[PDB]
């Protein structure tokens, strides 16, 4: 995870990290509908206006610990 | 005669605020507007977003679907 | 110099140079009353400050202040008591006690020499102009203009403006913040600034009065 | 100068805005207003509270939308 | 001259017309030569006249901005 920023730095891109271990939740990675009560989007949309520009480097950290099967 | 001047209250109150946003570009649904061209964006999602304001400036303020649109 | 008795007041200060019968209808100042207007005809001034003490404390008076030599023999025996306050120059403390009575050592109290009187009149005649474009709506505010309009030409222009100063009823901090200087230039001309801004703030209340009118 | 003619309109929007319906404090709103410019806090978040306080600001109060961003 | 004891020690002269120092003896101290006497006059008085003429009349335009002296 150090290769992350540096490749970003290097490059001259943004950079911002999603970090995925644990997440258990489908609504994270999309949304809810706005039909609900404090609904808003997920983690991709809202990191790339955190970035600002269309073409940033995301690194999504420990995707091999995603879990599964309680909700989803 | 204190229902009347109740009223009259409430007018002189909504009468400096549109003096306070009365302005020919203050209207933040014109600015709304002239952000939707501004920015991007793709030609469907763009038709889709002056439907949305279309619809958002007929309701009346403050209820709670006027919420929902305006954070859309 | 000269530690002599200090007339507090409550509210409504009142000013060097301006000929006002005063009414002091206070409660536990009347002992620096009595004595003041007893000895020798000579009085000091301030006001006091906001919820105020009616035994006048050392927590109550402000920095720059009046020689405020004595016009009238004149007690009103009712508690309410007048007073004709007419001065030569300001005044302040040097050495004090927590009174009635107020005690007022002073010193030098170093003033300005005028010297412009061509851009002054200028300002003469705008001021008073600006006056008379004033106290128009100020007479709704409630101000009267006869005991003013004679005296239009008053060889002190100041004087002229502290009979101006006292009737321009804006707050207290305006009138001690302009009572708390030593020119005429800058100082009148911000006060004539005053006197537009209070003007554009009523024309902007007629706005919304013809606002809310329409809309109804 | 400017600003003095503009701050004394809004002080007469304090007398009849309080005296209107009554007054239920300083307008807790604005004593948010005054404690986020207290704390801290970093600029990126700062940005974020105001633009969820004004958000917070023109909705109506009761909603059930509007007990989750005040509790935010 | 007059001498105070504040560290003031002046003198007061009236001077006639200036001249140069010819070769110098540098120091702590100083003993120096001057060459003549110097105040030469305008030869065609028509340039310096038409310059003294529009140094008169932007003296009158000079002077307006500089009253902050409070000058009559």
């Amino acid at each position: 995870t150090s290769l992350g920023r540096s490749i970003a730095r290097s490059m001259n891109r943004k950079f911002h990290r999603i970090s995925l271990g644990g997440v258990r939740d489908e609504a994270e990675i999309r949304g809810h509908r706005r039909t609900y009560i404090g609904a808003m989007p997920g983690k991709l949309i809202h990191a790339m206006k955190q970035v600002g520009v269309i073409n940033p480097v995301i690194l999504l950290d420990e995707i091999d610990k995603m879990s599964s099967d309680w909700r989803g | 005669d204190t229902n009347q001047r109740e009223y009259y209250l409430r007018e002189q109150m909504k009468a400096i605020q549109k003096e306070l946003g009365g302005e020919d570009g203050l209207s933040d649904l014109e600015a709304l507007r002239k952000k939707i061209e501004e920015v991007g964006m793709p030609e469907a999602v763009k038709t889709k977003a002056l439907k949305e304001l279309d619809r958002l400036e007929r309701m009346q303020q403050g209820s709670p679907e006027a919420t929902v649109a305006r954070t859309y | 110099r000269l530690e002599l008795p200090v007339i507090p007041l409550r509210n409504t200060v009142i000013l060097p140079h301006t000929t006002t019968p005063v009414d002091v209808g206070r409660a536990k100042s009347k002992r620096a009353v009595e004595e003041a207007m007893g000895a020798d005809r000579l009085i000091f001034l301030v006001a006091q400050r906001d919820p105020e003490v009616d035994d006048p404390a050392p927590d109550d008076l402000y920095t720059w202040g009046v020689q405020a030599v004595v016009k009238q023999a004149m007690r009103l025996p009712d508690g309410t008591l007048q007073v004709m306050v007419e001065a030569r120059a300001r005044a302040q403390v040097t050495d004090y006690i927590p009174g009635p009575y107020l005690r007022a050592r002073g010193e030098v109290f170093s003033e300005i020499f005028p010297i412009d009187e061509a851009v002054v009149r200028v300002l003469v005649e705008e001021l008073k102009e600006a006056f008379e474009k004033y106290v128009a709506n100020h007479k709704s505010l409630r101000l009267d203009r006869y005991q003013l309009e004679a005296v239009k030409g008053t060889s002190d222009p100041a004087m002229l403006a502290d009979t101006i100063a006292y009737h321009a009823t804006w707050t207290v901090a305006e009138k001690q913040e302009i009572l708390e200087l030593t020119d005429l230039e800058a100082r009148l001309k911000k006060v004539l600034g005053l006197l537009s801004r209070d003007l554009e703030r009523f024309e902007l209340d007629k706005r919304v009065a013809q606002r809310v009118k329409e809309q109804m």
